[PDB]
Order: C-alpha cells, then structure tokens, then sequence
C-alpha cells in the first residue's frame, strides 16, 4: 500500500506536468506566430516610413 | 480579548480564533437523525448527531444540510451546528468573544437579521459582524484590486474590487456549486451501472468527485481521446470493496461549471460571467481587473481549472491585455484566512455591532450600518 | 513487481517532462523578449513615420 | 412492411404488430428450470420452460426473471425469451420486420448496446429502435404535455414533457415497483401465519396482491377502522384449498408506494417525487404539468390510487392550481399502445437504425444518434 | 396607395396602416429558440418563434431581444421580426406599401444604412423613410413647440423643438429605460427571497413592474412610511400559484429614473437632464419649453411620474415660470400615432426615398437628404 500511494503521487505529478507541458507548447507556438506578425508589421512600417522619407527628401 | 471567525458555508464549517493561520475546526455542516428502530436497550440513543460524528454513524442516519444555497433554511439545525462549533470543537464560551460571521452577497435580509438575533440572544456574544466572503478572500490574497471568483458548496459569485472599492452593480451571483456537481455526478454514474441514491451514498460520491475529477483543457478532443483509448480510466474503491472505474465522467462532472446547460440551467459558464462582470465595470479599471482574477473556495480546486479559465477568458477578452488567474495552493480556506486577518486589525475594532447597539435598534441594525 | 516498474516509469516520465518544461519555458521567455523588442521597434517605426508625415505636411 | 413492438418490461412481455389496438401476446417474462429428479423414462424432458408454460409447470420449476430493475441481468435467458416471443407467440420471422424495443430512462448504456447487438446479430432484424416508456405512454394518452408517472414491475419513473420537449434534468427514477410490493406482502403475511418462500409461492402472492389490495385514502383512520371492525377482511383460496383471510394487509401493501420507509428505503413517496420533478421545471410550464399527471403501468392499477395521488399532490401544490390525475382504464398497456402508434407514423420511418448503419458504426450507433 | 408605419422600439413592435387611430399589431420584439431535447417524433418542431407566440412557449425557449439599446445588434433576428410583422400580423405584401420606420436620435449611421438596405433589398418596398421618435410624439401631442421626453425600453432622450425647428445641439440621450428598471427589480427582489434568473422569469418580473410599481412623490419619507406601517405591500401571483408580496420595492424600482446611481450610473436623473437640455437652448424659447414638457413611451407610464417630474423641475427652474408636464393617457403609442399622422400628410408624399433614388445613390442616401 505504500508502493500504491507513491505510485499515486507519481501519476498525479505526471498528469499535472503533462497538462502544463501542453499548455506551454501551445503558448510557445502562439508566441512564434506573434513573432511572425511583428516581423510583418515592422516590414509594413519600414515601407511606409521609407515612402514618406522619399517624398520629403524630394520636396 | 480575542475574537472568533466562523465562516459557515453550505458544505463545511471552518471556525477558529482571530489571529491564527488556519481554522482550528473544519467539519461538515450536517445534521443526522436515525432512521431505523433501535433495539439494544441501554445504548444511549442520541436524538441527533452533528458534524463529523454524523459522518461516521453515516450508515444509519439520514443527513440534512441546514444551508441550501447560501441561505439557512433550517434554523434549529443551524443552531445545533453553532452550539456544537462553540462548545465541542472550539471549547470556548460564546459570551467572551466577538464573532465574525460570513455571508454570500445578494441573499435575503432575513438571513442576516435572524443570524444576528440568534447570536445576540441564544449565545450572548459581546459583539458580532457579518462580512462578505469575497472581500475576505481578497484580504487573504494580499491585494486591494481584483475580481474574485468564490465557488463553494452552494453558490458561485464574482465580486469586482478596485482600490478597496466595491462595484455592487457588477456583482454577479450564480447558483451552481459543489453540490450540483455532486448531483450531476450521481446521475452520470448511473449510465455506467452504479447507483447511489441515499444521502450517505451522496457523501461517497462527493469523495469520488474530490479525488478523481479534473477540468479538461479542451473538452471536445478530450472526449474523443477518452473514447479512443482507455488511459483516462481510474479506479475507486467504495467502503465495502466493490471497485468502480470511471472514464470520461472524470471531466464531464466539472465541465458543468463551463456549460451549465448540462444540468438544464440557462446561465453562462463561470468564464463568461467573469468576463461579463468585468465588462460591467468602468473602462479604466478593467485592465487591472483582467490581471487579478482571484480564485477561491473548494469548487475551484479541480486540477486544470486555472488553465481552462485563463484560456477561456483570453479567448473572450481583447488580444492585448494580460489575463492572470491567481489560484493559491490553499485557496480553499481563503475566506477564513481573510476573516482572521480582518478581525485582527486594530482599526476594525470600531466596526463590531456591540450588544448595546442591538438592544437599542433591534435586529435591523445589521444591514443598517454594518 | 508491478508497483516497482510503474513507479520507475513514472519517475522517468517525471524527469523527461521536467527537463522539457525547463527548456520550453526558457525558449518561451526568450522568444517573448524577442517579441518585446519587436514591439518596441514597431513603436520607434511608427514614431519616425509620424515625424516624416509631419515634415511632409509642413513642406 | 409492418413492424413489431416488443415492450419488454420486468414482469410481462407485451408484443404485437405496429398498427393494432392491443398487444397480441402478453405472457410473464420468466424462465423456469426443473429442480427435481425426473424418473419417467421417455417423458421428453425439456431443459427450460419460458413464458406461461413455465407458469403452469411452476410446481416443479425454479422461476427466474432475467430483468431485475429494468436492467437485463441474464442475457441468455433474455435471448430465450425473445426467441420465444418471435417464433412461438407471434409466429413470424424476425428477418422481415423492424422491431421497436423499449427501455426505462437512466439505466446503463451497455443495456441498449447489448439489445441492439443481440437484435442485429442473432435475429437479423432489418432495423430497430429503442424508445422511452414514458414518451410512448404520453403518445397513447393523446397528449403532448404532461408529467407521466410510469410504474411497472421493476422501476418507477417520472418524465415531464412540454409541447413535445423533454426535461431530462427533471427526470426522476425510483427503484421500488410491483416486485418490491410483492416481497413486502410476502413478508407481511407471515404475521398471520401464512408462509410463502418459494418462487411459485411468490407468484401466488403476486396474484393475491393483484386481487385484494387497494390504496387507502387516509392511512391512519383506515388503520383504526380495520382495527375496530372486521368489515375489511376478504378471503382468498390458494390452489389447494386452504382459504386465507387478510385484513389491513390489503392496504398496507400498496401504501409502501407513499411511504417507502416501510421497506427500509430512504426515498420519498411517489406523490412527493412527482411534486419534486414538477418543481424542478421552469416556472411557466408547471401550471400545465399540474393538470396532466398521466399514470401508466401495472403498479398504478390499485383501486383508489388516483384519489390518494390527487389528495397528496393537492396538499403539496399551491392552493390555486387544478391538479388532475389522468388514469385511463387501460393504462396497463399504454406503453405498448403508444409504441404501436409511434411505429405506425409515416414520419418515423426515417428514425429506424438500419442494418447498414449498424454495420458501419458498431453497436454504439444506438445512443450516439438514435 | 396606403403606407405602413412600423415603430420598432426595443421592447415592443407597433405596426399599422397610415391613417388609423392606433397600431393594428402590438407584440413583443422577441425571438425564441428551444433549449431542451424534443422527443415527440412528429410534433413539427419549429426552429424559432417570434412575437407573442414565443411568449406562450416561453417555458421551453430562450428569448432574445434583437435590439439592445435602440441599436439593432442581431440582423437575422430583426429580419425575422420584420418578416413576421409584414406577413403574419399585418398580412400584406411589402412590395405595395411605402414603409415609415422609426429610430432614436444619436445612434450609429450603420443602423439606418442597414435598415434601408434590408427594406429595399429583401422586401422591395416602393419607398421608405426613417423618422425621429420625438418629432412623431410631438405630432401626436398636437403641438409645434415643446421639449419631449421619450422613454421606451432601451433609451431615454430629450428633444427640444420650437416652431417646428429642432435644436440638435441640445438633444440629450440617456441609456437607462424599462429594461434596466426590470433588471434592477430582478436584483432587488432577491433581498426578499425571490429568485428570477431566466429570461422567462425576466418577462415575469417585467409584468410585476408594470402592475405594482409607482413613483413616490417624496422618496425619503415614503421610505420611512413603508418601514413604519405595512400598508404599501401588495401581493402578486406567479403563474404557478406562489403568491409574493413586495413592499418598498414598488417605488424603489422606478426611482432609478431620478437617481441613476442606484444601478451604478454616473448620469443625472431625467428631471435634471430635462432641465439641462432646456438651459442649453436660447434664452427666449425656454419660457415656452418649460410649459410644454411632453412625456412619451412606456417607461413614462408609472403612476405619479408626472407629479414628481413637475415637482423636481419646479424646484430647479426659476420661481416664476410655469412648469407644465403634459402626459396624455395614451402616451404609450404617441410615436406610432404621430407616425401615422405624418405618413398621412399630403405634403409629406415628396419626402419618401423612392426605390430609384436608392438604386442610384446606394444605402447612403438615407442620411443625405432624408
Ligand atoms: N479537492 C477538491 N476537488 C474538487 N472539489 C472539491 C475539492 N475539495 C472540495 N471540493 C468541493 O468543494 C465543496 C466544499 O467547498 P467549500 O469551500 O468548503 O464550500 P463552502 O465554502 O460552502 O463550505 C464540496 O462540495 C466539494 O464537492
Ligand atoms: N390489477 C392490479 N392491481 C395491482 N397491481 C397490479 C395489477 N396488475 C398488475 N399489477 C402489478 O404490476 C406488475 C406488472 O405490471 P407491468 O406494467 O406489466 O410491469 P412491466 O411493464 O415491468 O412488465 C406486477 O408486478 C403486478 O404486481
Ligand atoms: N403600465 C406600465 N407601467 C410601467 N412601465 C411600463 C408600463 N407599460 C410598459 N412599461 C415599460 O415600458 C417598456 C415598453 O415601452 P415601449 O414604449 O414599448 O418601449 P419601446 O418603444 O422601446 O418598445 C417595458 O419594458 C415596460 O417595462
């Protein structure tokens, strides 16, 4: 019965650790998608600021 | 002179002394009476058993909770439970201690009026006071700003606080809690063969719920997974042998908190009522409310409830604000801990309802100033 | 016997999943500081673009 | 092609053809096996007798019901009973008829899964379907709204329906029925000297129950009246002579339906569970539920049960509602009648579980869609 | 050809024919959908019920208003309600009638744009037009000068008019109306023990509000009187029996119109917003505005609201000018009555938005000229 209760606490730790693992994996994938979005947005901002710089240096 | 904290609750009495770190007495809020005949002359048959003595003689008794949905519906049994709490569990004299009782928000006035009348008359407390469980939970969490989600045995309620100010128009009270999950589990277990109909069997099912149930992060594919393999099945042993095994019931029981339609209620899940209570507050404080969700009570103790709550509120709220679910590891006693902290404050010693004030104003003094 | 082997399997799952949580949370926070600096870069880009709009509306 | 209706029940098989007005075959759901020696060489000993052949030879047989509390607990005996029903009673070929079986609510899933697997494999029915007894009883009553109290041999249940919508959270299932009353009467007759212990004697006591028992309108003064005079005593003649006479047992036996503590159960009487199932429904439909209590099943056939039911519910409900207990004179076959009506509807011919759907989906198809 | 008037509002649809004296059809603006299972095969289950048919199947449906605060937020349900209004209630063809729709002031442009697009496309009306509720209420009152306070189910607004000229800078729109009073009453009834949480129960509480509530002339001593005696208590009977009695709630509910802080709003009472909208007008016309306060809409139907309004505005205004609250006995239909009058005018027949004008200028024609 001691072995039983140790195995029980073991499987408890296993379940909770796997739950937080899956949560953190989804978090990491979402963070990577966020990085992609930020690369896209900085790209667009660079383009627009550069167009305005062109016009300003022109005038 | 020290004071007493007596967080009543609909499932568990937690009492103790103002200033400690944990309640001194924690026992079921239950009163049992014998059903059967009684033959052995001289056994000293008691009329009724209270507390956890009624939990060990459980097999021959019919148990009754004197609190249904945060409302005391049997005042004689509640008086029995209070008498027990004072004399046999704490072993004090109620005439030498102010008492800090606790109540849920948005429940009838007669509850507090009768509560204070009972105290002052049939216990002769020097003073008393009736707090709100959410405020005390915030005290125990060590904050002054946040939206708490207290979910005990009878009632689930949100209370948003900001800088120590309550938003009483945004308090949302819901009426499914531990007991409705216990009943839903008693019903779902029949579709696998097991039949629990007695009150004692309801206690057995409550223990099954406290041991084997958890909240699925994603209900649908969790359901499909439990259907595919059989790795989610655990076994439980009733107190006569008779091992039982449950599968998807483990997470189908607490899922009712997020889809209250499973028990035929029209309300929304706890995540949606939390979001609504937030969106009912002024636009400036809700960014700070989003990051101070304070979970409290026993029904918030399922494994994976904080993760599911955060996922749901994140999917609901704007995609910029930071959702933080604060679930302490001892969140089951936050109301009592906060009550002790409050009753221990120096600046609080003027808020008690002294016996003289009651003698002058009747039982209506309670909601009048306090 | 079954308890010994189940507890050993639970222990090795504990260890692997613990290291995985370690590495996952580290890579997560690092990608999140990357996200942070990208957001600040978005800010700088938008500000300089506003400046160029100012110069264009002036001249 | 016509379809079969096979209301199984735990005490009586009622089978027939969809479209008739009454079941074509009604026989006990029982299987008998010889217990004694067997000496006459060449008598042609059968291994087991089913139906009412086992009822006439019951002196030498040991009788067994393969259904205990609505649940089939002996699948070989149930297969024997179905084989009998199809080939010897109805005299058809099951390969040429869709079959409409019936089941009580809130009983294990494996029951329906095994039902449909048995049908499709060892009988090769073209299609089948498993209905709920209370819905069919409401069909037969000619209504679409009402709370129906079905009480057969194994299980008593309420199902509230409104406008054709079931309220599955208010379904209440109770597990005392005709058989527990038969056992209680067997136990109560010993205090007059009569001793029935055999299974055949259990059948004798069931007949005594069906002939001499009634529900007392007021239990206490009826008890005092039976104690005062002797005008309530009837006499019954066992099938060997030996006239027996019973007194207050006549109404003490069915009174257990209103005081289930007589057999040591903790539940409430049928009147109180009916009222509770009503009060568990939305406040707008319960005024129409109060006036459409539809009694069904054999155990609701005692003289004076409708009046006692109305008195009790009237005493429980508010003093403005109109309580109406609807008790048809043929209420013992309402489930079968409604099942025939249902299986005859043209719009129903798409709800069958065709053989091909089963071949694609396994036995799990039954509850998963239908 | 005759024209249609379709005053929508957020709580009640009022439709009719231009020229009549009262709306021909008056039904709730509700779309109901079933919650429960549905077991009677062949009952012909509709998908959704609208109007007062959804009000009779109330117990099994979940009701939804498609207009929240004067703004249409569910366009499919609004289209369902309009379809019902045209075909089942009025029984006409929308292709043969100009339609006069109605809207509150200071609400998004997309509202009118989508309204006219829906009309012209999915109903093919020959012409249409969108009026302002306050102007039509003035038409019905038979005046050309006055400040009209319209208070329906979603929005309260003041519009000051002089000699037929509007003062758009002095229009003040408030966002508490009948629905917020219904919610506040649902909340206040909990402190007596009564619990209404469902949408059907919200309709019950709305009926209680319409039958028992009134405005106190002086809130404070009325409160003291209600606390002293018990002569203010009436009794209402829910539709299952269950008599309930309410005391000071009767006037605590509509008092929120004069102290919107009871529901946690920062605005001022209707008397003070009326006085502010008056003082925002030119100093010459306000002497005539003070004497032409025209009440309109359902929420202005409480007993004693005119006297309280007059007392408050008199206390605010200078002590010489003559305050005069005009509250017709049929003020609940003033918007529709004025709409019929307006659509009947011969000189108005040039203001319609013909279908060809829309076919040229897109949906944006509505606020360009009309
Ligand atoms: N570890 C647990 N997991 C899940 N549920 C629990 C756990 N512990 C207690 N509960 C539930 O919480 C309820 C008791 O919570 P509690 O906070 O004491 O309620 P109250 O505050 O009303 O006394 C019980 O009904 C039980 O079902
Ligand atoms: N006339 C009667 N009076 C009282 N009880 C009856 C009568 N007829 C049948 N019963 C009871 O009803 C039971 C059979 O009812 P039935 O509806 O056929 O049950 P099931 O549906 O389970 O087969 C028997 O156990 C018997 O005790
Ligand atoms: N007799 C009454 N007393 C008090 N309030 C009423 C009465 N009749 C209706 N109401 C309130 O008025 C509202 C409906 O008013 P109505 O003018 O139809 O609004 P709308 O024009 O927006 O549909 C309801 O919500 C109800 O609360």
């Amino acid at each position: 019965e001691k072995y039983s209760q140790k195995e029980d606490k073991y499987e408890e730790e296993i379940k909770v650790l796997s739950d937080k693992l899956k949560e953190a994996e989804t978090r990491a994938e979402f963070a990577e998608r966020s990085v992609t979005k930020l690369e896209k947005s900085i790209d667009d901002l660079e383009d627009e600021l550069y167009a305005q710089k062109l016009k300003y240096k022109a005038i | 002179t020290t004071a007493l904290v007596c967080d009543n609750g609909s499932g568990l009495v937690k009492a103790g002394f103002a200033g400690d770190d944990a309640p001194r007495a924690v026992f079921p809020s239950i009163v049992g009476r014998p059903r059967h005949q009684g033959v052995m002359v001289g056994m000293g048959q008691k009329d009724s058993y209270v507390g956890d003595e009624a939990q060990s003689k459980r097999g021959i008794l019919t148990l009754k909770y004197p609190i249904e949905h945060g409302i005391i519906t049997n005042w004689d049994d509640m008086e029995k439970i209070w008498h027990h709490t004072f004399y046999n569990e704490l072993r004090v004299a109620p005439e030498e201690h102010p008492t800090l009782l606790t109540e849920a928000p948005l429940n009838p006035k007669a509850n507090r009026e009768k509560m204070t009348q009972i105290m002052f008359e049939t216990f002769n407390v020097p003073a008393m006071y009736v707090a709100i469980q959410a405020v005390l939970s915030l005290y125990a969490s060590g904050r002054t700003t946040g939206i708490v989600l207290d979910s005990g045995d009878g009632v689930t309620h949100n209370v948003p606080i900001y800088e120590g100010y309550a938003l009483p128009h945004a308090i949302m009270r819901l009426d499914l809690a531990g007991r409705d999950l216990t009943d839903y589990l008693m019903k779902i277990l029949t579709e696998r063969g097991y039949s629990f109909v007695t009150t004692a069997e309801r206690e057995i099912v409550r223990d099954i719920k406290e041991k084997l149930c958890y909240v699925a992060l994603d209900f649908e594919n969790e359901m499909a997974t439990a259907a595919s393999s059989s790795s989610l099945e655990k076994s439980y042993e009733l107190p006569d042998g008779q091992v039982i095994t449950i599968g998807n019931e483990r997470f189908r029981c607490p899922e009712t908190l997020f889809q209250p339609s499973f028990i035929g209620m029209e309300s929304a899940g706890i995540h949606e009522t939390t979001y609504n209570s937030i969106m009912k507050c002024d636009i400036d404080i809700r960014k700070d409310l989003y990051a101070n969700n304070v979970l409290s009570g026993g029904t918030t103790m399922y494994p994976g409830i904080a993760d599911r709550m955060q996922k749901e509120i994140t999917a609901l709220a704007p995609s910029t604000m930071k959702i933080k679910i604060i679930a302490p590891p001892e969140r089951k006693y936050s109301v009592w801990i906060g009550g002790s902290i409050l009753a221990s404050l120096s600046t609080f010693q003027q808020m008690w309802i002294s016996k003289q004030e009651y003698d002058e104003a009747g039982p209506s003094i309670v909601h009048r100033k306090c």
